[PDB]
């Protein structure tokens, strides 16, 4: 070699990773939420630094900080906004990267699954922190009530729930604490982001068929960076769209109003984002089985690679699959309505069935389908 | 571990391909993906669109009782008696 | 026993066989297996027509994944027609596993 | 050599960028 | 002959890169002119009498 | 509530204007690119 | 990528000490293959096909010399230069450039 740039410079041949890479040729549009995961987390990070550039994190200032920034401050609006619809469509994106890795088995990449999981609890522990950052009713109640939702544990719960506060309530310190979490948190993620690339650069991208596609590849750039740009298109103008021209229309929780240590949320609820969770935690009576139950209803994922049964690692090719497939995403849907649901009977009664269809759906639904097909197959 | 000449063995695999500039991004734009639009969402919607309609009865029904329950502030049991 | 059962199995199985649409994409079950060390070597047995025609059609099926088009109706797998080639292959080699498994407990 | 013509343009490239942009 | 509008266009400007640059910066210039103007004046016109633009006559210098 | 209404709404008026040239014309780059793939022809010629 | 990268740099930077030796050799080549009397025959038979009647030799020189390296670069982007070429291979070819790739092997943008 010489003069040819790319291997030139060592650092260079590092990124040759998006252009000379091998690219199955085949490949459903749903590729582009990984790439589309990862322009999420620089728009975050960007518009969050600026926000962050004006913001206060008191008790006495931080939702006046807040509202200095959509007022006084130039294009702190739709920044803040944008920063706001951003986690949406992060989270958005989020779940279509692993209905992805559940359907067509690319969680069989076992190893780049799991930081997949990793990657994915670390995101909800930052739209967790940052959502209470404005200080709002709805902020400051789901905060106290989702880690007093801890104080379930036995023997430390409770000590411990008090040092996670940094006091006996969600004051000052409290508030402090999540500014700083928010903050770090998403430089960690990238490097996991980025050790997740890492992983799956030694195997490749799965498809459709469920086959092999080394027979078949193409080279990253000419192609897929052209279908990247054309998602992010698509990616931006969902968020502007519901940023320009339907503001909070997604964000549920209408409380601007200053939280007031001692008052009512009539129905408080995560956002969208964490409703399935919420719902899957009430159906359950006792509270410690309900935060156990609600920990595995995210970490179950680590298991599916454990639970799958076939011969086929795509489920494309077998149809029982796909209708409980679907299900489950419809049972997640269910779950999500839930949620905002007032705690009564109809709903109670409802997300009962819900929770236990969806572990059903995971757990052993699905396993045996696996199983009845490929010997329907012969296999 | 190169990528690129060490992926697998083919052998006796003639493929034809044309430039772009000689060819037109988008022959036939509707009458192509319509049928094919067309063909694979009806093989999809069977598939696909029995939990979603159930979900939709499930709602429907489900927030029905809940006014009912609750608007119908007699409901469960009468005023005259 | 399986006089009646067992012959109308064939039945739900050839409803499942074209029901999973690989029928379609000019693919075969043995074609469809997912690629790990056994199904590996198993493949690595094969001759060179056995194996060059694999090549050919999930270069054929995965041309047709990418287009989203099917093949012709004139063109397609027929169960009556199921090659299990790697079957005999695939067999042996977990055999031969299972024996070096077994050979390993004392 | 053909540089020149090339830098040439390149640079009035960037000043109606500058220019423009800024 | 003549060269259809695009090959006129291309043999002077996108055959170099240096001038397909060029263009580009110089059309980013202009376009957002138009842009602005046409775009702008669409959207005031659905406001007539709206905005402050069409009301600041009422009190303006007596 | 909401100072920013107006500006807003004009925004996403030059937002979707702009959107309807990106989207249309992105979409032909990436038809162009593909097509060599798209148009792509096939054919197998064992010795055999 | 050495290849279409000699191509390029031949329409944009052709050198006149370069093109000065590619001349010369030329000169050579079309001298020395007509030692002999077969040679001779076939260039007599062909040209007359070819190029019509003329036999051109004598003049070749003349020609050939009025190679300004700028003459050289100016024709050589007119056939080169974003032109979509036509490519064969024979396997195995599995690293054999994507069209796309050969086909913007063509401009110059950077490589
Ligand atoms: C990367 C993952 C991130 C997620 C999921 C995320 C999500 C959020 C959410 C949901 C809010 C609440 C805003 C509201 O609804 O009012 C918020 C606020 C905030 N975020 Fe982020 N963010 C992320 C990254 C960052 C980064 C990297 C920074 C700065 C380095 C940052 C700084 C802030 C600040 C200062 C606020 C408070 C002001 C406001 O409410 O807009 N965030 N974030
Ligand atoms: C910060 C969050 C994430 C980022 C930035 C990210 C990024 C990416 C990118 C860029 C790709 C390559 C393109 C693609 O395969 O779509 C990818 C693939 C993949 N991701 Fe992620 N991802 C994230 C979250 C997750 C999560 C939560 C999971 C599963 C829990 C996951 C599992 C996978 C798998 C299994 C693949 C490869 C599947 C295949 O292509 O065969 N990722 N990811």
């Amino acid at each position: 070699m010489t003069n040819i740039r790319k291997s030139h410079p060592l650092m260079k041949i590092v990124n040759n990773a998006f252009i000379d890479l091998p690219a199955p040729s085949n490949i459903s549009s749903w590729w582009n939420f990984g790439s589309l995961l990862g322009i999420c987390l620089i728009l975050q990070i960007l518009t969050g630094l600026f926000l962050a550039m004006h913001y206060t994190s008191d008790t006495t200032t931080a939702f006046s900080s807040v509202t200095h920034i959509c007022r006084d401050v130039n294009y702190g609006w739709i920044i803040r906004y944008m920063h706001a619809n951003g986690a949406s469509m992060f989270f958005i994106c989020l779940y279509m990267h692993v209905g992805r890795g559940l359907y067509y088995g690319s969680y069989t990449f076992l190893e780049t699954w799991n930081i997949g999981v990793i990657l994915l609890l670390t995101v909800m522990a930052t739209a967790f922190m940052g959502y209470v950052l404005p200080w709002g009713q709805m902020s400051f109640w789901g905060a106290t009530v989702i880690t007093n939702l801890l104080s379930a544990i036995p023997y430390i719960g409770t000590n411990l729930v008090e040092w996670i506060w940094g006091g006996f309530s969600v004051d000052k310190a409290t508030l402090t604490r999540f500014f700083a979490f928010h903050f770090i948190l998403p430089f960690i993620i990238m490097a996991i982001a980025m050790v997740h690339l890492l992983f799956l650069h030694e195997t490749g991208s799965n498809n459709p068929t469920g086959i092999s596609s080394d027979v078949d590849k193409i080279p990253f750039h000419p192609y897929y960076t052209i279908k990247d740009i054309l998602g992010a298109l698509l990616l931006i103008l969902a968020l502007m769209l519901l940023v320009l021209f339907a503001p909070d229309l997604l964000g549920d929780p209408d409380n601007y109003t200053p939280a007031n240590p001692l008052n009512t949320p009539p129905h408080i609820k995560p956002e969208w984002y964490f409703l399935f969770a919420y719902a899957i935690l009430r159906s359950i009576p006792n509270k410690l089985g309900g935060v156990l139950a609600l920990a595995f209803s995210i970490l179950i994922l680590a298991l599916i690679p454990l639970l799958h049964t076939s011969k086929q690692r795509s489920m494309m090719f077998r149809p029982l699959s796909q209708c409980l497939f679907w299900a489950l995403v419809a049972d997640l849907l269910t779950l999500t309505w839930i949620g905002g649901q007032p705690v009564e009977h109809p709903y109670i009664t409802i997300g009962q069935l819900a929770s236990v269809l969806y572990f059903l759906l995971i757990l052993v639904l699905m396993p045996t389908a696996g199983t009845i097909e490929n010997k329907l197959l012969k296999w | 571990g190169r990528q690129f000449g060490h992926l697998t063995r083919v052998r006796h695999v003639i493929t034809y391909s044309l430039s772009p500039f000689e060819q037109r991004a988008f022959p036939h734009y509707f009458s192509k993906g319509i049928p094919n639009v067309l063909r694979r969402t009806r093989a999809c919607i069977l598939r696909v669109a029995p939990p979603f309609v159930a979900f939709y009865l499930v709602y429907t029904w489900g927030t029905q009782e809940f006014e009912k329950s609750k608007r119908k502030n007699p409901a469960a049991y009468e005023n005259d008696r | 026993a399986v006089s009646a059962s067992s012959r109308w199995l064939e039945g739900i199985r050839k409803w499942y066989y074209n029901a999973a649409g690989f029928n379609k994409l000019g693919l075969m079950r043995d074609d469809t297996i997912h690629e790990n060390d056994d199904v590996k070597e198993a493949i690595r047995r094969l001759p060179e027509n056995l194996y060059d025609d694999r090549v050919f059609r999930i270069k054929r099926a995965l041309d047709l994944s990418m287009r989203q088009q099917i093949l012709p109706k004139e063109q397609w797998t027929k169960y009556e027609e199921d090659k299990s080639y790697l079957e005999p292959y695939l067999k042996e080699v977990i055999r031969e596993r299972k024996e070096r498994e077994e050979w390993a407990k004392k | 050599r053909n540089w020149v013509p090339t830098a040439q343009l390149w640079g009035a490239v960037g000043a109606v960028g500058l220019v423009s942009a800024t | 002959v003549a060269p259809t509008l695009t090959a006129r266009l291309y043999s002077l400007l996108f055959r170099r890169t240096s001038t397909f640059a060029l263009t580009i910066v110089v059309g980013a210039l202009f376009f957002e002119r138009a842009f602005d103007q046409g775009a702008d004046a669409i959207y005031e016109h659905i406001n007539e009498g709206k905005l402050w633009k069409h009301i600041k006559h009422k009190y303006e210098n007596k | 509530a909401e100072p920013e209404h107006d500006h807003r709404k004009r925004m996403g008026l030059k937002m979707l204007l702009m959107m309807g040239l990106l989207l249309p014309l992105v979409y032909a780059m990436k038809r162009h690119k593909w097509s060599v793939l798209k148009s792509r022809k096939l054919a197998y010629r064992p010795p055999k | 990528f050495v290849l279409q990268g000699q191509w390029m740099r031949l329409c944009t930077s052709a050198t006149e000490s370069e093109v000065l030796r590619g001349k010369n050799l030329l000169r050579n080549a079309l001298v020395s293959h007509l030692d002999g009397t077969t040679p001779v025959c076939e260039d007599i038979g062909r040209s007359l096909l070819t190029y019509g009647r003329r036999i051109p030799l004598a003049e070749w020189e003349s020609r050939i010399a009025e190679v300004d390296a700028r003459v050289v670069r100016e024709v050589c982007s007119k056939y080169f230069y974003d032109q979509c070429p036509a490519v064969a291979g024979f396997g195995p070819i599995e690293q054999l450039p994507d069209y796309n790739r050969i086909r913007s092997g063509m401009f110059w943008l950077r490589f």
